[PDB]
């Protein structure tokens, strides 16, 4: 087979400089997101925190077509750097440093804030259960 | 064209990228990348029952690393970027993850020696002194005291007591800015002593606390 | 005048706030006789209030096999709440557990962050100093390697204790301080790692400088703390059990140096202690804290 | 005895039903994904709780240095004649001095009770 | 204490900031010099111990730190003047220690100084009187222990002494009790046998699922696998389920923080403030050894789930309850 006899040899390069700081996007595979359905996307730092530390806000297919929140990982180069390896037309490999790791989680559709009154309603339901006796 | 606008080209191209974990000491070797940034040559050998990917350092960078392939399942990983021109771009989706380990050689012998060299700065230590260091010197005028003296002299305390009508016109300009004025702010405005300033302020109007303290001074209604 | 105040008055804490400060510590050394001086210097104090109605702590628990001298107990309101160490115990001084973590990195440890929550159930979870530090799939190997390491004085000091329990699959490696430790000999199959040549090197210590460090660094002695003592099988004497018959057991890992080193610095001045009643021997250690000389 | 988690909203599902077909259903209260209850059976409480330890014993107990090695009963599954015999080491201690034994032969683990 | 812990205590301490211009003080490496007593004239001099006992004199070695002072006065000019070896105080010294004066002197010498070679040492001559510090036993820390209280409604209760490693003295005791078949059943809502967790710096006991959600991991499935690792056991699902439905909609992490904030201190001032302290208290006060860093509370979650799981093991009888007298559970 071609892949069963795929012996090759290339040349690796980590350019000391890059005109595009490479990071990591991280959606879920249990979600099996069809990237083809992404006609467009918007990507902005999250506004709850009101920059480089800011969590990302991803808006795909419009403001409410698809939306995710990305949360930064604790560390990325604390012991070992992460590199992006890319194939070039000359066959040689090019390596790119990973600047950061962001975790993108599918956002709940309802969102909003339930508030203290909703918590109080749960407490009232608990009180009704407490009231029952003999 | 907007700042919060994300390019989806990479994704929509289904662009693939590779993800490799690299030790810091190697990564430190890589910050010294040879030439433009070339760090060496990769060696990929695939067989029917096995596949081997290896990296060898550039002769220059040097002055066999087998790869361990890792699963990327459980998390769809992609690579977004921020240009020097701050433009944003998605280069691709991660199709492979891997880790560079030693060739079944480095245990805790060569490692411990690299670690001994790695320690470099041990957390500091309590050293043993010989005899006793001098503690009390013989200064005549404390340095802090000498500095205030030059300032205390420069502006001899406060001032004298004269031209109250001329001062009143300046106070009236301050009163226009705020109907009630803090006494301390007025003290900064006038070089004359606080006691003399207070007498002029009492003449212009009775002090009013205003419930905020500071005895704010306001013009008399009369 | 904070350390002097506390080290003289014996009150542990700030001089002003005496609300949370215990006392009954930093007492004057007893110098009446040399034996009393040694006993006073080597003493623990279980810190429970004396009059909790129950007497659970005072009863000797079985886990004091050489950790504390059983005979030496004071009589009075302090009964069994002041114990003295056995002659060979050695409390740990304290180390940093960072080197050992780096070893398991090249020994197939998976940091918890990387591990999927799913795989945790099947394998065993190394815990270090009480902080979960990962999971390793085949436990025995890490252990068999770990002991080899402590035994040759490389990454881990003899003081680290590697305890591993089969039923719950947690290998906890504790490297903190204040852990009572007993040096015990190590035996492979049914053979003594200690061998004749070594005793010969120790006999001429004056010229060959073969110190106890050398005996340990040769891996013929190991410090087995109480947590390690939970998993191990010890033989009272090599002649008694490291020989074959219908053995009570054949898996003995460690055999004790001499059983009469489970008694402290003032019950070792007593000959034939087993022949005498045990209360009489306790009363005599108390009388020794009285004899002049 | 089992759980159902909302496939999408991800929440434990609850035994609900509709009078329309008098049919058992399991529904999350977080949102509306609901499915008819397939088991048709709900809460169960067992007081007797007679549980065989053969299930619980892990097979790794064979290597414990301390546990005994009798040669009396050879492995039924493999015939190595050595084994480790232990008592319950659990509660439900009203009637339990049984001797669950385990195959010690490396890589077997037959858990033969007796 | 001399060789290592003292350097660590001074080296690692809050930086001194005091500001217009501000003033910065940084401590460096502690030096400790052999014991010395300066007489009325003041020639500082050595104090062989025999004299200390006879002249009712405390044995103390001068401790000297080095402090560097850098000042920014809005002139954007830095002047880190360095003061070296500045007296901070004197520490008592054990006799026959690496840092005493009798260390390693051959017998002829100790005899010349009128000291006894056979004498053990290991005492502090404070106020001219030898003081021995009796080693005081302590309950062990860092281990989930399950101890069962006979009288209380809590059928079992698990605790973790919390210690953070040569850093800070305060130690916390998170408790993760279960309310199963204990004392009087009373009400406690429809739910029964609920896992409940007291925590550091709170007011009323907090339901466990909430704390987990508040740390995060809102997905009820995530909480479950963090505690019960294998879903195969039939008995396990029934045991973890009553408490699973404590209630919900506490799912927003912030909402959860608020519920715990309302479950804390006193009549809550404001949700924003309540969220702020509760948020920071969990990061430092709870499980400090597992998660000293505020970031990556992932480690804290695994340990919190572990205490809940170990309490379940005691309930189903898989692992026997722990002992309070074993000498391994004592430091
Ligand atoms: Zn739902
Ligand atoms: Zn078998």
């Amino acid at each position: 087979g071609p892949s069963s006899q795929n012996v090759t040899e290339y040349v690796v390069r980590v350019p000391k400089n890059t005109t595009k700081k490479y990071n990591i996007m991280a959606f879920n595979a249990a979600d099996k997101v069809n990237f083809a359905t992404w006609n467009q996307a918007r990507l902005e730092r999250d506004l709850s925190n009101k920059p480089e530390d800011q969590p990302w806000l991803l808006r795909v297919n419009g403001k409410s077509g698809r939306k995710f929140k990305g949360i930064k990982k604790g560390g990325v180069t604390e012991n070992t750097s992460y590199y992006i390896f890319t194939q070039c037309p000359d066959g040689a490999f090019e390596a790119f440093p990973v600047h950061n790791w962001y975790n993108f989680t599918p956002l709940a559709r309802h969102r909003t804030l339930t508030a203290e009154e909703a918590e109080e309603e749960w407490e009232r339901r608990n009180k009704v259960l407490n009231h029952f006796s003999i | 064209a907007e700042r919060g606008e994300l390019d989806l080209t990479g994704a929509k191209q289904n662009t693939g990228v590779w993800l490799v974990k690299v030790p810091k000491y190697l990564s430190q070797q890589w910050a010294k990348a040879s030439g433009r940034g070339e760090v060496g040559k990769l060696r990929i050998a695939k067989t029917q029952g096995r596949t081997e990917v290896s990296f060898t350092l550039n002769e220059d960078l040097a002055n066999e690393h087998p790869f361990v392939l890792q699963s990327v399942g459980g998390q769809t990983l992609t690579v977004f970027t921020e240009s020097s021109s701050d433009k944003l771009s998605l280069e691709g989706i991660v199709v492979q993850r891997a880790e560079c380990r030693p060739a079944a050689s480095e245990n805790y012998m060569r490692l411990k020696r690299l670690q001994i060299e790695e320690s470099s700065k041990p957390v500091r230590l309590s050293q043993q002194l010989d005899k006793v260091v001098t503690t009390n010197y013989k200064p005549v005028a404390n340095h802090q005291y000498n500095i205030e003296y030059e300032r205390k002299k420069k502006e001899d305390g406060k001032r004298a007591r004269a031209d109250k009508q001329h001062v009143l016109d300046m106070l009236f300009s301050a009163f226009e800015k705020h109907q009630y004025y803090n006494l301390k702010d007025l003290v900064d405005i006038t070089k004359q002593p606080v006691v003399y300033l207070k007498e002029i302020l009492k003449e212009i109007g009775v002090q009013n606390v205003k419930g905020i303290h500071k005895n704010t001074w306001e013009l008399k209604p009369e | 005048d904070g350390l002097k105040y506390s080290l003289a008055t014996g009150n542990w804490g700030d001089q002003k706030k005496a609300h949370q400060a215990r006392a009954g510590v930093s007492q004057v050394l007893n110098r009446l006789t040399f034996a009393s001086t040694l006993s006073h210097l080597r003493r623990l104090n279980s810190p429970i209030g004396r009059d909790g109605k129950l007497a659970k702590p005072r009863q000797l628990h079985n886990t004091l096999w050489g950790m504390v001298c059983p005979a030496e107990t004071p009589e009075g309101h302090a009964v069994g709440l002041v114990k003295n160490l056995a002659l060979m115990a050695y409390i740990s001084v304290g180390s940093q557990p960072s080197p050992i973590l780096e070893f398991l990195e090249e020994w197939s440890m998976e940091n918890l962050e990387e591990i999927s929550p799913a795989a945790i159930a099947d394998a065993t979870k190394i815990f270090v100093n009480g902080c979960w530090v990962g999971i390793h799939k085949d436990p025995e190997q890490l252990m068999n390697t770990l002991r080899k390491l402590r035994r040759q004085m490389d990454i881990i000091v003899s003081e680290v204790s590697m305890i591993r329990d089969i039923r719950e699959r947690e290998i906890r490696i504790y490297t903190d301080a204040g852990r009572i430790c007993r040096p015990l000999l190590i035996v492979e199959k049914q053979k003594l790692l200690l061998k004749k040549r070594h005793i010969d090197q120790l006999k001429e210590r004056e010229y060959n400088n073969y110190s106890w460090q050398d005996l340990v660094a040769s891996g013929v002695v190991e410090y087995i703390d109480t947590l390690e003592e939970e998993t191990v099988m010890l033989a009272m004497t090599p002649d008694d059990l490291q020989e074959k018959e219908v053995a009570y057991c054949s898996t003995y890992t460690h055999c004790e140096i001499h059983p009469s080193m489970i008694l402290g610095v003032c019950a070792s001045i007593i000959p034939f202690p087993d022949h005498n009643q045990s209360p009489r021997n306790t009363y005599q250690s108390a009388m020794g804290k009285q004899a002049m000389g | 005895v089992g759980i159902r988690f909302c496939q999408e909203c991800n929440n434990m599902l609850y035994p609900k039903e509709d009078k329309e077909n008098r049919i058992l259903l399991y529904a999350c209260r977080n949102c509306d994904y609901q499915q008819e209850a397939d088991n048709s059976c709900i809460y169960v409480n067992k007081i007797t709780h007679e549980v065989d330890e053969l299930t619980q014993i892990i097979a790794d107990v064979s290597q414990d240095p301390t546990l005994p090695r009798t040669e009396d009963h050879p492995c039924q599954k493999c015939g190595h004649k050595e084994a480790v015999f232990f008592q319950s080491h659990s509660a439900r201690a009203e009637d339990a001095m049984r001797l669950y034994y385990v195959c010690t032969a490396p890589h077997c683990g037959h858990r033969w009770t007796e | 204490f001399i060789q290592m812990s003292v350097q660590r205590i001074v080296e690692d301490a809050p930086p001194i900031d005091l500001q217009p211009p501000r003033y910065l003080l940084k401590f460096e490496q502690i030096y400790l010099s052999k014991p010395t007593h300066w007489e009325r004239d003041g020639a500082p001099s050595p104090m062989m111990p025999n004299e200390a006992r006879l002249r009712n004199l405390t044995y103390s070695a001068p401790l000297y730190v080095d402090i560097t002072k850098t000042v920014i006065k809005e002139g954007e000019e830095q002047l880190q003047t360095q003061h070296q070896k500045t007296f901070i105080g004197k520490i008592p010294i054990m006799l026959r220690s690496t840092y005493c004066l009798l260390n390693g002197l051959t017998d002829r010498d100790l005899c010349e100084l009128n000291e006894c070679p056979l004498d053990p040492g290991g005492y502090f001559i404070i106020n001219g009187s030898e003081k021995v510090l009796i080693a005081q036993e302590k309950m062990a820390t860092n281990t989930v222990y399950v101890f069962a209280k006979k009288d209380s409604k809590y059928a079992y209760t698990g605790e973790c002494r919390s210690c953070l490693e040569n850093s800070s003295r305060p130690t916390s005791t998170i408790w993760v009790s279960m309310l199963a078949r204990g004392g009087q059943g009373a009400k406690k809502s429809a739910i029964g046998q609920r896992i409940v967790a007291t925590l550091p710096y709170i007011k009323q006991e907090v339901p466990i699922i909430i704390v987990f959600r508040a740390l995060g991991f809102v997905s009820d499935r995530d909480i479950l696998e963090h505690i019960i690792y294998d879903f195969e056991d039939p008995e396990m699902m029934e045991m973890v389920k009553p408490s699973l439905d404590e209630a919900f909609v506490i799912q927003e992490q912030n909402v959860a923080l608020n519920f715990i904030g309302s479950r804390g201190a006193k009549p809550g001032v404001t949700k924003e403030k309540r969220i702020k302290y509760a948020k920071e208290v969990l990061q430092k006060e709870m499980l400090p050894h597992v998660g000293v860093s505020d970031f990556c509370e992932t480690k804290k979650a695994y340990f919190l789930g572990y205490m809940v799981h170990r309490l379940l093991l005691a309930a189903l009888g898989r692992r026997e309850l722990d002992d309070r007298d074993h000498y391994g559970n004592k430091r």
